[PDB]
C-alpha cells in the first residue's frame, strides 16, 4: 500500500540547497573555484583552487571521498559518485587530478583520472577504472570496471578500445584546455556577489502573509 | 563594450556596498534571515550583455538553465532540467521545437580547437530526452533521438533522423530522409512517410503539452506550503 | 578491455610493528610507500611526496635479503637519510626507504616489515 | 530592549533604506542588464491534467527532483537529485524499496508507433543508475539498470536481469532473467553469477539506508541548519591536550553523527 | 651495522633439528619439504606441538591464522626467515 | 636551530625578533658604555666571522624551512655584530639599521611560514609549483628571499652594504673576503627556494589554504617596505643616528 | 520595533562613542 503524508513539502521556497552536509562530512569549496548555482555537492566532496563545476552536475560523496583537482573542470550534467570498495581492491575514492577536463554529461563512479587528461562528452567511467596521465578519451566512451587507459594514448568506443598514440603537441594542449575553461569560468564567477538578495523577496512574501 | 563592462564592474562595487549596508542594518535589529541558503538558480542567466531572448509563447521549465545569448522562438518548449549555454557563440532555437527533459544544447567552451561553432535548431524539431547537441545545425522538421550526441560541425538536413543513443561524429552530414544510428553514427535505412507524419504530429502534440505545463507552472505559489516550511519543528 | 589495472597490480605482504601479517596491494611503477599508505600502514600525511628531498625516513621499511637483491642498491643519499634518522645513528642493512622503492612485477609476493612510526609532525 | 533598543532599531531602518537605495543605484549603473535572482518557482511535486502524484510517507524525494502528474511511488523508494518523473500523458508506477538515481529521466508515451502503448512500470527493489532514461517500458522486481543506460518503449527487463551501464536497449527488447545485456545496440553479454544477484539486493538495501540520511538533511529548517552549522564549526578540530588539562571530554553531538548502516565498515 | 631478519640458511637447519629431535620422527623422512601430517605419521595433536616448539625456538608467538599454514617444513622456514621479531 | 625547529611556530617567530632587540640594547649599554676596549670587540669580531661562515654552510645543508631560517638568522647576527666590532658611531648606527631590517624581513618570512603551516609545510620541496597554485604568494616569498640574500635595491642590501663599508673602514680585508664568499653561499641557498617555487615541475603538488586577513595585511605592508625602503630611507637613518648619539649624550 | 540583545546594544553604543570620540579627538588637536 502507498500511504502518503499530508505534511510532505510539494513546493520549497528555498529550492535545492547547493551544499548538503552529511553528519560531519561538509563539502569544501575553494574561494577561487566556480560552482554553478544548481550544482548539488553532498558529503565528502572537495573542490580545489581554480576548478569549476557547471550547471546540473551532481557530486555525491556519501559512500567515499570525491576530489576535483587544481584547475580541473566537471562540466554540465555530469554525475560523480563513489562506492565503498573497488573490484580492483584499491581505495575507491573518486580522484579527478589537476588539469583534467571531464566532458559534459559524463558519469564517474570510483575512478581515478591522473593529471592532464581529457574525458570526452557523454562518457562513462566505472568502478576502479584508471585513466593514466596525458591521455584522451573520445566522446561516448565506456570504460568498464577495473579497466585502464595507458598514458599518452587516445581511446574510444563502447567499450573503449585503443585508437592511436598521441603526439607530443596533442599532450601539451591538454593543460591549455583546462586553463582556458577556468578562464571562461572566471566570467561566471564574476556575476555573483558574496550574498544573494532572495532574502528580501522572502521577507516581503512573509509580510504579504502577516 | 569595454565602457559598458567598466560600468558593469563599478556597478557591482556600488551593489556590494549597498547589500553590505543592508546586512548591517539587519544585524543592528537582530535579524539573521540574510544567512539563509536560498537557491541562486536563474532560469534565464546573462553573461554581461549576452542575455537570452525568449518568445512569450515559449514554455521554459523553471529548473531549466538558459545562459547567455540564447534565442527561443514562438511555440517552442524547454523542458525540465535542460541546459542551454550559448556564451562563446550563439544558440538559436526555432519555432514549434521541443527540447526534452535533461537535454544539453551548448557551444564549445574554448576556441582552442578552432573557431567556436554556433548551434542552430530549426523549426518543428524534436530533441529527445537527455540528448547532447554541441555546436551543430539541426534543420527544420528533423528528429534527434533521445540519448544521442551531435558534435560540432554536424548538419542534420531537413527530415533527417538521428536514432536514439547515436553518436554523430564531428563534421558529419546527415542527408534528408535517412535514419543514422550507432557509435559512430552510420546510415541505417531511409525514412518512411508515416515517420515524417509522426515527426510533424509529435512536434504539434508537444506544443499543446508545453501549453498545459506552462499554465500549471504559472499558477501562483501556494501559501500553505510556505507556512508549512516556515513552521517546521 | 585488453588493458586492466590488474595488469599493474603487485601482490605484497607487510608485517606491522605488532608482528601481524597483512596482504597489501599496489601498482607497478608506483612506490612501495603508495601501496603502504593505501591501507594506512604508513600515514600518508607523514610522507606526501615521493622525493628524497622530502623524506626523514618516515617511509623506512625492513626487507629480507632474498628481496633485497631484486632491488637497485641503496644510493648514498638514501643511506645518509637512513643512518641519520636512526636513533642509534646506525645503518641497518635490511632498511630501505619506501619512497625510493618502485614496485615491479618481479617483486610479486615481496614481504616487508613496517617498524614503529617515528615522530614527524614538527610544531 | 527599551529606549536604546528602539533608537538602534530606527537607525537600523535608516541604514537598511540607504543600503537598498545604493543597491538600486548600482543596478542602474550596470545598465539593468543583470537578471535578478528571484524566489524559487520549482515544484518538487506538481499536478497536471488533474493528476496528482501519490507518494508514500517513507520516500526520499530530493527537492531538486521533478515528480509530475500520475506518478505512484511506494514505501522505502527514493528519487534523487535532478530526477524527472513526468507522468503527464500516462501512468508511472514505482514499487517499494526502489532507487532512481541522480539526473535520471522517466517518461511515458500516449501512443507508441506500433503495438499496444503501455505505461512505465518499475518493480520493487529495483536499482536504476545515474542518468538512466526509462521511456514507456517495464522493469520487473530485483532488476538492475546500469547508469547511463537507455530503455526504449516496450522494453521488458525481467526479474534478476541486468542492463549494463551505457547501453541502448532498442524498442520491444526483452532482457530475460539471469542475463546481463549491454552495448549499442544492447545484446546478450553473459549470465549473471549468484554473487551479482546478492550485489543487486545489497545495492537496493544500501540505497534505502542512504535515502534516510539524505532525506533527514534536506528537510531541516533554517534554524536547525544554523544550529548544525555552528556545531559543525565547533567540532571541526580539537585540542585534547588542553581538554585533559581541564579534565573534560568533549563529545560529538548526536546531530553530527551518521547511523552505522551508512558507514563504510 | 644492524639486521632484522635471521638468515634463511640459519633457519632451515633449526627447523630441521627440532622436528628430528621431536619424538615419533625417524631422522630419515625429514626432507626439507616434508608434511608433518602426511609424510611424518603425526596426528593433529603432534602437528600442533611442532609449531609450539618453533615458537619457543625463535622466541616469538605465531598467530592461529599462520599456525595452520605451517603444515610443512619449507612453510615453517619461509615464515620465520621473513618475520622480524624472530631472534 | 633545535629550539627554533622544535618549538611551536609562533614561538619560533617571536624568539626570532624581540629577544635580539632587547639583548642588543643590553650589549650596547653594557660594553659600548663601560670601558675594557679592544678584547671585548675582538670577541665579537671573531664570533661574527664564525657565525657568518657556519651559518652559511649549515643553511646550505638544510632541507627544512624552519632550520634554514634559523641558520640564516645566525649568519645575519654575524653580519650585525661586525658593526659592534668596529666600535664607532657608524658601527652602532649600522647595527641598529641591520636589526630593524632583519626584524621586518623575519616578520615577513614567518608570516608566510605561518600561512603555509595550515597545510603543514615542513620541507623546501613542499613549495614545489607554488607559483602556479598561488602566484602572488610565490612572488611575495621570492621578494623576501632576494631581500635576505641582499640583492639591491631591496632593503636587505642596506645591511650588506655596511658589512663591506666597515670592512674597508676598520681596515679588514679578511673580513671582506669572508663576507664576499658567505654572501655568495647565502644567495645560492636563498635562490634555491625561488627555483623550487618557480622552475620545478613536481609530479605531486601540495595545495595550500589561503591565509587569513591578519597575515595578508602584515605581509602586504612588510613586502611594500622591503621593495620600497631604499626610496625613502631618511627616517630610519636619522632615528638610528639619534640612538647612536644618545648612547653617550 | 525594538532590538532586544542588550549586550549588542551596549557594544553598538561603545562603537558609536569610539567613532564620535575619534572624530572629536582629531577636531580638537
Ligand atoms: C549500493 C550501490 C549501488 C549503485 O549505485 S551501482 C549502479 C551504478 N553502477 C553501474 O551502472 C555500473 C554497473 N556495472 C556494469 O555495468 C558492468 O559493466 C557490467 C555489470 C555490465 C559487467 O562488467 P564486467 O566488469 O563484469 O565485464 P565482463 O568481463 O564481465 O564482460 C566482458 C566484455 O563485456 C564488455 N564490457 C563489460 N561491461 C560493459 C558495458 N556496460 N558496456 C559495455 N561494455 C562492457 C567488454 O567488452 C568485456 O570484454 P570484451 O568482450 O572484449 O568486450
Ligand atoms: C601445567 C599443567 C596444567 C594444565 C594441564 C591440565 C590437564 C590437561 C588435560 C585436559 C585436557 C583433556 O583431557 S580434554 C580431552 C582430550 N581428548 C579428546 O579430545 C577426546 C577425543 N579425541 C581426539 O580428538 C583425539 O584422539 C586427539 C588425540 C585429542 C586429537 O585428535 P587426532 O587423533 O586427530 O590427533
Ligand atoms: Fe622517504
Ligand atoms: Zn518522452
Amino acid at each position: 500500500q502507498v500511504t502518503p503524508s499530508p505534511d510532505r513539502v510539494k513546493w520549497d521556497y528555498r529550492g535545492q540547497r547547493q551544499i548538503i552536509p552529511l553528519g560531519q562530512w561538509l563539502p569544501k569549496v575553494a574561494v577561487d573555484a566556480y560552482v554553478a548555482p544548481n550544482v548539488v555537492l553532498a558529503g565528502q566532496v572537495t573542490v580545489w583552487d581554480g576548478s569549476s563545476v557547471w550547471n546540473g552536475a551532481v557530486l555525491r560523496g556519501d559512500l567515499n571521498k570525491i576530489t576535483v583537482g587544481f584547475c580541473s573542470n566537471v562540466q554540465e550534467r555530469c554525475v560523480v559518485h563513489a562506492a565503498w570498495s573497488s573490484p580492483t581492491g584499491l581505495p575507491a575514492q573518486t580522484l579527478i587530478d589537476r588539469y583534467v577536463t571531464v566532458g559534459a554529461y559524463s558519469l564517474l563512479r570510483s575512478c581515478t583520472i591522473e593529471p592532464e587528461c581529457i574525458i570526452g562528452q557523454h562518457s562513462i567511467l566505472m568502478e576502479g577504472s584508471l585513466v593514466e596521465t596525458r591521455s584522451i578519451l573520445e566522446a561516448g566512451s565506456v570504460l568498464p570496471p577495473g579497466r585502464r587507459i595507458p598514458s599518452g594514448e587516445l581511446w574510444g568506443g563502447n567499450p573503449a578500445r585503443f585508437i592511436r598514440t598521441l603526439t607530443n603537441e596533442e599532450t601539451l594542449e591538454i593543460p591549455k584546455l583546462a586553463v582556458a575553461i577556468n578562464h571562461l569560468s572566471g566570467d561566471y564567477f564574476s556575476e555573483f556577489l558574496p550574498y544573494s538578495t532572495i532574502y528580501l523577496e522572502v521577507e516581503k512574501f512573509k509580510k504579504s502573509l502577516g | 563594450g569595454t565602457l559598458g563592462r567598466a560600468f558593469y564592474s563599478v556597478g557591482f562595487w556600488i551593489r556590494e556596498t549597498g547589500q553590505a549596508l543592508d546586512r548591517l542594518g539587519c544585524r543592528l535589529q537582530g535579524k539573521n534571515y540574510f544567512r539563509e541558503q536560498l537557491s541562486r538558480h536563474r532560469t534565464l542567466m546573462n553573461v554581461f550583455d549576452k542575455a537570452p531572448i525568449v518568445d512569450k509563447e515559449a514554455f521554459v521549465a523553471p529548473s531549466a538553465s538558459v545562459i547567455g545569448d540564447v534565442h527561443i522562438g514562438r511555440g517552442s518548449s524547454i523542458w525540465y532540467g535542460c541546459v542551454l549555454r550559448g556564451d562563446v557563440n550563439t544558440v538559436s532555437v526555432g519555432s514549434g521545437t521541443n527540447i526534452q527533459d535533461n537535454s544539453l544544447v551548448h557551444v564549445a567552451k574554448s576556441n582552442l580547437s578552432g573557431k567556436v561553432h554556433p548551434t542552430i535548431i530549426g523549426d518543428n524539431v524534436t530533441i529527445g530526452h537527455s540528448a547532447v547537441l554541441h555546436g551543430c545545425t539541426v534543420e527544420d522538421e528533423t528528429f534527434i533521438g533521445m540519448g544521442a550526441t551531435l558534435l560540432d560541425g554536424v548538419v542534420v538536413e531537413k527530415h533527417g533522423m538521428v536514432a536514439a543513443g547515436a553518436l554523430v561524429r564531428q563534421n558529419t552530414r546527415i542527408p534528408s530522409g535517412e535514419v543514422w544510428g550507432g557509435n559512430p553514427a552510420r546510415f541505417l535505412r531511409k525514412l518512411t512517410d508515416e515517420e515524417i507524419a509522426f515527426i510533424s504530429q509529435s512536434a504539434t502534440n508537444y506544443s499543446n503539452l508545453a501549453q498545459a505545463h506552462a499554465a500549471e507552472n504559472a499558477k501562483p505559489l501556494n501559501v500553505i506550503e510556505f507556512e508549512k516550511v516556515l513552521r517546521k519543528k | 578491455g585488453s588493458k586492466k589495472v590488474s595488469d599493474r597490480i603487485v601482490k605484497l605482504s607487510a608485517i606491522d610493528p605488532d608482528g601481524y601479517k597483512q596482504d597489501i596491494i599496489g601498482l607497478s611503477g608506483q612506490t612501495l610507500l603508495r601501496a603502504l599508505t593505501h591501507t594506512g600502514l604508513i600515514d600518508p600525511a607523514s610522507h606526501r611526496l615521493d622525493d628524497i628531498e622530502a623524506c626523514s625516513a618516515e617511509c623506512e621499511v625492513q626487507i629480507a635479503e632474498e628481496w633485497l637483491e631484486k632491488l637497485p642498491p641503496r644510493t648514498y643519499d638514501e643511506e645518509y637519510v637512513l643512518k641519520r634518522s636512526s636513533r642509534s645513528r646506525i645503518l641497518n642493512k635490511h632498511s630501505r626507504l619506501g619512497c625510493q622503492v618502485v614496485l615491479t612485477q618481479e617483486l610479486q609476493g615481496m614481504v616487508v616489515a613496517v617498524p614503529e612510526a617515528k615522530p614527524w609532525d614538527i610544531p | 530592549m527599551g529606549t536604546l533598543g528602539r533608537a538602534i532599531y530606527t537607525v537600523g531602518n535608516w541604514i537598511r533604506g540607504t543600503g537598498q537605495a545604493l543597491d538600486r543605484v548600482g543596478s542602474l549603473l550596470q545598465g539593468s542588464h543583470r537578471i535578478e535572482e528571484h524566489l524559487s518557482r520549482h515544484r518538487t511535486l506538481m499536478n497536471v491534467f488533474d493528476k496528482s502524484p501519490l507518494v508514500d510517507k517513507d520516500v526520499f524525494v530530493a527537492p531538486s527532483a521533478s515528480v509530475i502528474g500520475d506518478v505512484q511511488i511506494g514505501k522505502g523508494s527514493s528519487i534523487w537529485y535532478g530526477c524527472v518523473l513526468r507522468g503527464d500523458v500516462n501512468n508511472i508506477s514505482v514499487g517499494s524499496g526502489t532507487n532512481i538515481q541522480d539526473n535520471t529521466l522517466v517518461h511515458v508515451a500516449k501512443t507508441n508507433i506500433s503495438g499496444k502503448v503501455l505505461p512505465t512500470l518499475i518493480g520493487d527493489n529495483v536499482t536504476v543508475g545515474h542518468s538512466a532514461v526509462i521511456h514507456g517500458c517495464t522493469v520487473e522486481d530485483d532488476a538492475f539498470v546500469g547508469m547511463g543506460a537507455t530503455l526504449l518503449d516496450g522494453v521488458v527487463v525481467e526479474k534478476h536481469a541486468m542492463v549494463a551501464a551505457g547501453s541502448l536497449v532498442k524498442q520491444n527488447t526483452r532482457i530475460p532473467s539471469g542475463e546481463v545485456w549491454g552495448g549499442n545496440p544492447a545484446k546478450f553479454m553473459r549470465k549473471l553469477t549468484d554473487e551479482e544477484i546478492v550485489y543487486i539486493s545489497q545495492s537496493a538495501k544500501n540505497y534505502i539506508n542512504l535515502a534516510q540520511i539524505h532525506a533527514s538533511e534536506n528537510s531541516k529548517s533554517f534554524e536547525q541548519i544554523e544550529v548544525e552549522r555552528a556545531l559543525r564549526k565547533k567540532y571541526a578540530r580539537k585540542d585534547e591536550d588542553y581538554d585533559s588539562m581541564l579534565g573534560i571530554t568533549r563529545e560529538t553531538p548526536p546531530e553530527l553523527i551518521l547511523p552505522d548502516n551508512v558507514l563504510p565498515g | 651495522v644492524r639486521g632484522s631478519f635471521l638468515d634463511k640458511s640459519e633457519v632451515t637447519d633449526r627447523v630441521l633439528s627440532v622436528v628430528k629431535n621431536f619424538q615419533k620422527v625417524d631422522p630419515s623422512k625429514v626432507t626439507p619439504k616434508a608434511n608433518f601430517q602426511n609424510d611424518l605419521g603425526l596426528d593433529s595433536l603432534d602437528s600442533v606441538e611442532v609449531v609450539m616448539a618453533l615458537e619457543e625456538e625463535f622466541g616469538f608467538e605465531i598467530p592461529d591464522n599462520e599456525a595452520d599454514k605451517i603444515q610443512s617444513i619449507d612453510l615453517a622456514v619461509d615464515f620465520i626467515a621473513s618475520h622480524p621479531q624472530a631472534k | 636551530p633545535d629550539i627554533y625547529e622544535g618549538s611551536p611556530t609562533p614561538v619560533t617567530a617571536f624568539l626570532s625578533i624581540a629577544p635580539k632587540i632587547s639583548i642588543f640594547a643590553n650589549i650596547l649599554r653594557v660594553f659600548i658604555y663601560g670601558s675594557y676596549g679592544a678584547t671585548l670587540q675582538q670577541i665579537f669580531f671573531f664570533c661574527s666571522i664564525a657565525s657568518m661562515i657556519l651559518g652559511a654552510l649549515a643553511a646550505m645543508a638544510q632541507t627544512k624551512v624552519k632550520r634554514l631560517l634559523a641558520y640564516s638568522s645566525i649568519g645575519h647576527v654575524g653580519y650585525i655584530c661586525i658593526g659592534f666590532s668596529c666600535g664607532t658611531i657608524e658601527g652602532i648606527q649600522s647595527l641598529l639599521i641591520g636589526i630593524f631590517i632583519y626584524a621586518l624581513m623575519t616578520m615577513d618570512a614567518f608570516a608566510i611560514v605561518l600561512a603555509l603551516r595550515q597545510t603543514r609545510v615542513k620541507y623546501i620541496a613542499d613549495l614545489g609549483a607554488l607559483a602556479k597554485t598561488n602566484p602572488i604568494l610565490a612572488i611575495t616569498f621570492s621578494i623576501t628571499m632576494f631581500s635576505y640574500a641582499g640583492i639591491p635595491p631591496l632593503a636587505g642590501f642596506c645591511s650588506k652594504f655596511y658589512l663591506f663599508f666597515a670592512a674597508l673602514g676598520c681596515g679588514a680585508y679578511f673580513l671582506a673576503l669572508v663576507g664576499v664568499v658567505t654572501s655568495v653561499i647565502g644567495c645560492f641557498y636563498y635562490i634555491r627556494l625561488v627555483k623550487r617555487m618557480f622552475f620545478d615541475t613536481p609530479r605531486t603538488w601540495i595545495l595550500y589554504e589561503p591565509m587569513d586577513r591578519n597575515k595578508s595585511l602584515l605581509l602586504a605592508m612588510t613586502s611594500f617596505f622591503i621593495t620600497l625602503f631604499l626610496l625613502y630611507p631618511s627616517p630610519l637613518f636619522s632615528v638610528t643616528h639619534q640612538m647612536a648619539l644618545s648612547l653617550y649624550l | 520595533k525594538v532590538s532586544e540583545d542588550k549586550n549588542r546594544n551596549y557594544a553598538v553604543v561603545a562603537g558609536v562613542v569610539a567613532i564620535v570620540g575619534s572624530i572629536g579627538w582629531y577636531l580638537k588637536a
